[PDB]
Order: structure tokens, then C-alpha cells, then sequence
């Protein structure tokens, strides 16, 4: 990514429980994904914890 | 309800199987209350 330029970029930072990490993935299901937050399955982007 | 929360599962040597059939099947009652970390579904997507 540091060879690459981009058009415009989106930094979405919040705070998440323990065991929900894996929750944020595309296509991915569960309580917060569907009543709080969820990304299109086509989704280019680096995610940081 | 008996498959969530038994007194104690039967062991891996020993695993617990039965049959269920001839009723309605839906998770959103029973999943929330047993919350889990590692749900990988192959052939289904849990909302279909």
C-alpha cells in the first residue's frame, strides 16, 4: 500500500468486545453486524485492532 | 433447548446425537442466549 495512490480513503475507528473481533468480516452475521454496523461483501480495505 | 444447556454433554468419545423432525426450526430465540465466538457455516448462510 505504501506504492499505491489513493482517490479517497475512510477510517472508520470504534470500540468492540473481546470476542467479536471476527464479527466485522464480510458476509459475516451476528447481533452487532446486523443491528449495528456491516460492510458490503465487496469490501477493499485493511482492518487494525 | 435441551441441545444449548443440558446438565452435562455427553463426552467427544460419546457424543449425543438424536433425530429432530415433524416441527418448526428458527435460532434467533436460542442463539443470543448461549453467545458464541466461532460460527463458520459451509453450505447455509445463517439468514437462509
Amino acid at each position: 500500500l505504501n506504492d499505491l495512490c489513493f482517490t479517497n480513503v475512510y477510517a472508520d475507528s470504534f470500540v468492540i468486545r473481546g470476542d467479536e473481533v471476527r464479527q466485522i468480516a464480510p458476509g459475516q452475521t451476528g447481533k452487532i453486524a446486523d443491528y449495528n454496523y456491516k460492510l458490503p461483501d465487496d469490501f477493499t480495505g485493511c482492518v487494525i485492532a | 433447548g435441551e441441545v444449548f444447556n443440558a446438565t452435562r454433554f455427553a463426552s467427544v468419545y460419546a457424543w449425543n446425537r438424536k433425530r429432530i423432525s415433524n416441527c418448526v426450526a428458527d435460532y434467533s430465540v436460542l442463539y443470543n442466549s448461549a453467545s458464541f465466538s466461532t460460527f463458520k457455516c459451509y453450505g447455509v448462510s445463517p439468514t437462509k
